[PDB]
RNA sequence: UUGAAAGGGAAGGGCUUGAGAUCAGACUUGGUACCGGGCCAGCAUCGGUUUGGAGCGGCAGGAUAAUGGCGGAGGAAUGUGGCACGGCUUCUGCUGUGUGUUAUAGCCUCUGACGAUACUGCCAGCCUAGACCGAGGACUGCGGUUUUUACCUAGGAUGUUGGCAUAAUGAUCUUAAGUCGCCCGUCUUGAAACACGGACCAAGGA
RNA sequence: ACCGAACGUGAAGUUAAAGUGCCGGAAUGCACGCUCAUCAGACACCACAAAAGGUGUUAGUUCAUCUAAAUGAACUAGCCCUGAAAAUGGAUGGCGCUCAAGCGUGCUACUUAUACUUCACCGUGAUUGCUGUUUUGACGCUUUCACGAGUAGGCAGGCGUGGAGGUCAGUGACGAAGCCUU
């Protein structure tokens, strides 16, 4: 909690100091995306079909966390007309994990109802609690691979309030697919 | 969980008895009941045993006395209590204050 | 729906019991199922799977 | 309310040849910041031979109206594409904000020329400060001394389906 | 046998996150930030308005 | 007096339905004098009675009731959805129902 | 919006189709409706255009036997009835029962000449059409396509209006007298106390 | 033939409910006036899921909102007062045109110090209206409160009250209403087909 | 064969594509314009229209003439009109609709799929544990998770018929078998 507060305030101070010193502060690029599949399972060309499989997005309204790199960015690029993604806030991650967080324990979807379940499977990566897991996801940490893969793909509902009139076109052209970049949080509140 | 009510039995014809809060509309008209003694009415008082026990009639007279002492202070309150409520044409309970 | 990444409802493809109806072979399977369940010696598990094998998979020694 | 005015500032990514590449700014009318940065890169890729992947967005900022409750007249210069060709045009609008005038312009070009949002470039939006600058009679007629006009034939909106009294349109 | 939502169930919230007691006790969710009043844009940053 | 009513008048309008498929388990009800979802939310949870007459006496009476309750609002014009112990028969499309004032929260 | 026993609509100045849709939904929902003065209905568009439309309607007839074809009714109330029946599922029992709740008339026959008539603002021509747009009166259109009783209805309506005006003069005199009597009893205790209640 | 029922250019079917008929069940293998149970419901509280309110409040950001209000300087016109020229008003909003810069109205630009609001986000803040569900069946776990080898909202519904058992209740059959429903088998890229076999029933039939 | 979405049996919630004047669940909802047709127009695939004209109306472009009260030329592209003729009577699906219920565009809410979310139940596959309590079913019992469309075709587990060995010291003239029957 303390380091979340100090990171927010330090960025605010930097943005203010840049204005005074006749400079422009540029934020660090986002390191994390949350990707939601919003297309059904029929009539998908093979390459994006394989990409969606490799992202563990095999149903509609499934969601996973992804660490942004050139490799994964080009992966998501291939899945763009079938997913909505953006940069999750800390509270979005917390709410997703608390309400719809499940672990893969011996190939089984197991509810994260106790810290023992997390410590037994990820404690060897020094994750002892649900807050440790949330911290590891939000700050794209050293054991992000193991923590993200231990989480079962999030199984969201349809949005309370619906999508835009037509989904399957980019967020920029008034649809619902692609990178919407901070409005992923409003969509998760609708669907979670 | 029930409510203890009286007519008073003289004004309305309805005695001391229990009613359920969900089957009542609570209006904004109030009677000062600091002067009524209701310290001996409880669930056991309506335990099941026409003919009415002299206990119940005596209690009804006693409570009616204090209530009528207090009800007469508000003009038209006794006549209002004597009259039955009904919904007229154009009466919308979502718009109506009680 | 689901975009399945593997065939659904596939049986394990391994024999889990002797096809035989010899009651004494079943007694041996019972003993070695207990042994493989309660002892965690690898040998007992190997013996248990061997008791399931068909004739051509148990060549004479 | 459909739109906001943004400044978007970007530059080329620094290299060894050019440690301090030149900052560029655009005034963009967009529904949100995602579209604003998209439009910035669209115009930078037209005007200059740059791409999004070899550049970066430096700042995105709302530009609020200076006097939101002062009545103004705006001239807007536009480039739009028709079914048949590409045209320049200049139109005038009355409003209290630049965003209101731009929204009205988008409605007007949709209505009279069937020009969708994707077909229009906003060259320039200028608050016309002298009444002599107002060129179009469809806005000029609201700039006359002691303008007053009635609103004949008022239609009252009814809550009920059946009215017990005859209609009136007085006002 | 039954999953309980910690954002709804206070007890399950405390079971998963002991710190939720201190977060509420210290009013972290509504903490005043102590600072002064400055306008770092009163100069060149006012090229936001016009060039 | 001469008016004794304690219920609000209503009508059985329809079942929940799409264009071609109806759902008899949910009825759409028009409450008199209610024109918006805001007004209709006063009646959520109120009990509904459909009172009808039948040829044969039961307990010396020819009056029979189907009980239900208001569950949620429907649309933008103040209609509500209702759930009855037994689905209202479709011949009662256009018939009147009785919206009680209980369970009361006033 | 209230449930009435019978709603009697004065058809004068109402647009055909808008009134028809409103009435159709009313009768489907269990409300009895009577529409009077159907010859005073309106249709948007100039007269000649609606006459052309009716003649295109007349052109449709069963080839092998004209007696089986569409039956083209000419009276204005039947023109409104055709508009309404097209908005009803009239081939079902429920649709038939809905149509039984409807009555339509030229003029204002008894007993509806002594009953209150209402209007439907969502369908009123003076409230809907743009002020310069041309419109048709259904009574003229009916007479142009074979309706035979325009002049009879006009004569009877004149007689009804004479009687109704005399009725109204009496009611106005009575109301004036009653207003004087209520003015004589103002500033009373009851009058002041009612005034404190908004009445 | 008898009885019952339905019937506006086919009939027949599914789903749902009503109506009429039939069937069934706990006052139990009940126990000894009492105990206790069965069924149908009302209310209360809890747990799970979920939709709401004109919701209320705290905090953060931004141009440390922009405005506005207040103070200061500068300016002009769709030029107020004043003044002059007039065609019409017995200057009975008369009126119009000119002039110039607050006058007997005001406006615009820039700016100084305070104070808000909008928008966006956060609260492990508060209050409040409804709906559906109640799987499991000694205990065992994790936590909490601690005032306790205790108690809890924390490993899945209990409490209470009324009615009924000559029945409120459930199933089936017949029929009405609403909605949907082309004739099967076959060859075929494609069958309701203006493609073929099939009037009906039994027994035989690969 | 398009769009959406692929299907065990259910409850509640939310949606996709498509819609919300009536037929039909959902607004005669909020908003800026455009259009009047004596063959208007009305939603992808898709149930067609061209070259070419208009002083109908709207908005634009570039020139020019005017107090030494605005006007003149050329042009651009929106909706509308002409170009636009077939045989039974007839199809924006119908009604009908004209500051639309039409065309372009923005917004708010709302409607409902066998799809998504939570829960119940069936089955399939996997999975946890079970012998000093293994207890006459260990081919059994038990914990947990995921999944379920299907012609040709494969396999599994069952239902039914004639006759044969064994068993129930089985049923039966006090009524076997057959047949009819809310
Ligand atoms: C905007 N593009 C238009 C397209 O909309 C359409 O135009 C129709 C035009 O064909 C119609 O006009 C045409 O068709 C009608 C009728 C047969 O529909 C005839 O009566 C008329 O004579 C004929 N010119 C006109 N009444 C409306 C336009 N939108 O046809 C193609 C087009 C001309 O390019």
């Amino acid at each position: 909690q303390k380091e979340y507060t100090e990171a927010e305030r330090s960025v605010i101070k930097a943005k203010r100091d840049a204005k005074a010193s006749n400079s422009y502060y540029v934020d660090a690029q986002p390191k994390l995306v949350f990707v939601v599949r919003i297309k059904g399972i029929n009539k998908i060309p093979p390459k994006p079909r394989k990409v969606l499989q490799l992202l563990r997005l095999t149903q509609i309204n499934a969601g996973v966390f992804v660490r942004l790199t050139k490799a994964t960015s080009e992966l998501i690029k291939l899945a763009e007309p079938y997913v909505a993604y953006g940069y999750p806030s800390l509270s979005t991650i917390r709410q997703l994990v608390y309400k719809r967080g499940f672990g893969k324990v011996n190939k089984q979807r197991i509810a994260l109802s106790d810290n023992a379940i997390i410590e037994a499977n990820l404690g060897k990566f020094n994750i002892l609690s649900i807050e440790d897991l949330i911290h590891e996801i939000y700050t794209v940490g050293p054991n992000f691979k193991q923590v993200s893969n231990f989480l079962w793909p999030f199984k969201l509902s349809n949005p309370n309030g619906g999508f835009r009139a037509r989904k399957f076109q980019h967020f920029i052209q008034g649809g619902d697919t692609g990178n919407r970049e901070q409005f992923i949080n409003a969509l998760v509140k609708q669907m979670n | 969980n029930t409510l203890l009510v009286s007519g008073p039995f003289k004004v309305n014809g309805v005695p001391l008895r229990r009613v359920n809060a969900r089957y009542v509309i609570a209006t904004s008209t109030k009677v000062n009941v600091s002067g009524v003694d209701v310290s001996k009415f409880n669930v056991e008082y309506f335990a099941r045993e026409k003919e009415i026990k002299a206990e119940r009639v005596a209690d009804q007279k006693s409570v009616d006395a204090a209530l009528l002492s207090e009800i007469k202070k508000t003009p038209l309150l006794k006549q209002y209590l004597a009259a039955s409520f009904s919904l007229k044409n154009g009466d919308r309970p979502h718009l109506l204050k009680f | 729906g689901r975009d399945h990444t593997s065939k659904q409802h596939v049986r394990s493809g391994h024999r889990t019991a002797p096809k035989s109806d010899n009651v004494y072979l079943q007694l041996l399977v019972k003993l070695y199922s207990f042994l493989a369940r309660r002892t965690d010696a690898p040998f007992n598990k190997v013996i248990l799977k061997s008791l399931f094998l068909s004739k051509i998979n148990r060549p004479p020694v | 309310s459909r739109l906001n005015e943004y400044q978007v500032i970007g530059r080329n990514l620094p290299t060894e040849s050019v440690p301090e590449p030149k900052l560029f700014r655009m005034r963009i009318f967009a529904p949100n910041t995602v579209v604003a940065k998209s439009r910035y890169w669209y115009f930078l890729q037209k005007l200059h031979k740059v791409k999004k992947a070899s550049g970066e967005i430096v700042s995105v900022n709302i530009i609020s109206e200076a006097k939101p409750t002062k009545v103004k007249t705006f001239g807007i210069w536009l480039r739009y594409e028709s079914r048949s060709g590409i045209h320049n045009m200049y139109k005038e609008y009355r409003d209290v904000t630049r965003v209101g005038a731009v929204e009205t312009m988008y409605q007007d070009l949709a209505a009279r020329h069937r020009a969708r949002f994707r077909s229009i470039h906003i060259l320039k939006v200028v608050e016309l400060e002298k009444t002599d600058d107002v060129k179009r009679q469809y806005v000029k007629q609201f700039l006359t001394k002691d303008l007053k006009f009635p609103l004949p034939h008022r239609v009252q909106k009814s809550k009920k389906l059946f009215q017990a009294t005859a209609p009136t349109t007085f006002y | 046998v039954l999953k309980k939502n910690p954002l709804k169930n206070k007890q399950v919230l405390l079971r998963l996150n002991p710190y939720a007691k201190a977060y509420a006790a210290e009013k972290v969710g509504s903490a005043k930030v102590e600072q002064a009043k400055v306008k770092p844009s009163k100069g060149q940053f006012a090229e936001v308005l016009k060039n | 007096a001469e008016s004794h009513r304690l219920y609000v008048k209503g009508k059985h309008i329809s079942y929940q339905r799409s264009k071609s498929v109806t759902n008899p388990n949910v009825s759409l009800i028009q409450i008199e004098g209610v024109a918006s979802p805001k007004d209709a939310k006063f009646y959520l949870g109120k009990r509904i009675a459909y009172v009808y007459r039948a040829p044969k006496e039961i307990r010396g009476s020819k009056i029979r009731v189907i009980w239900g309750k208001v569950t949620r609002t429907h649309g933008n014009n103040g209609l509500v959805r209702a759930n009855f112990k037994k689905n209202l028969p479709p011949k009662t499309f256009g018939a009147s129902v009785r919206i009680m004032l209980y369970p009361s929260n006033i | 919006s209230s449930f009435e026993k019978v709603v009697v609509i004065d058809g004068k100045g109402h647009l055909l189709g808008r009134l028809a849709s409103i009435v159709s939904k009313q009768i489907l929902n269990g409300q009895k409706v009577v529409v009077v003065r159907c010859e005073e209905l309106n249709i948007s568009g100039e007269f000649f255009r609606n006459k052309l439309k009716y003649h295109d309607y007349l052109r449709k007839a069963t080839r092998y036997n004209k007696k089986k074809g569409p039956f083209h009714f000419r009276a204005p109330s039947r023109i409104l009835y055709k508009a309404i029946r097209g908005m009803i599922p009239h081939k079902t029992a429920r649709g038939k029962a809905a149509l039984e709740r409807l009555k339509v008339f030229e003029g204002v026959p008894p007993p509806y000449d002594k009953k209150k008539r209402v209007v439907v603002p969502q369908a009123l021509r003076v409230l809907r059409l743009k002020p310069g747009r041309k419109y048709t009166t259904v009574g003229k259109l009916s007479s142009a396509v074979g309706w035979k009783y325009e002049s009879v209805v006009e004569k009877l309506e004149e007689k009804r209006k004479v009687q109704s005006a005399e009725y109204y003069a009496k009611k106005k005199a009575l109301t004036k007298k009653l207003n004087a009597a209520k003015a004589s009893t103002a500033e009373s205790e009851a009058a002041q106390k009612l005034a404190a209640f908004g009445y």
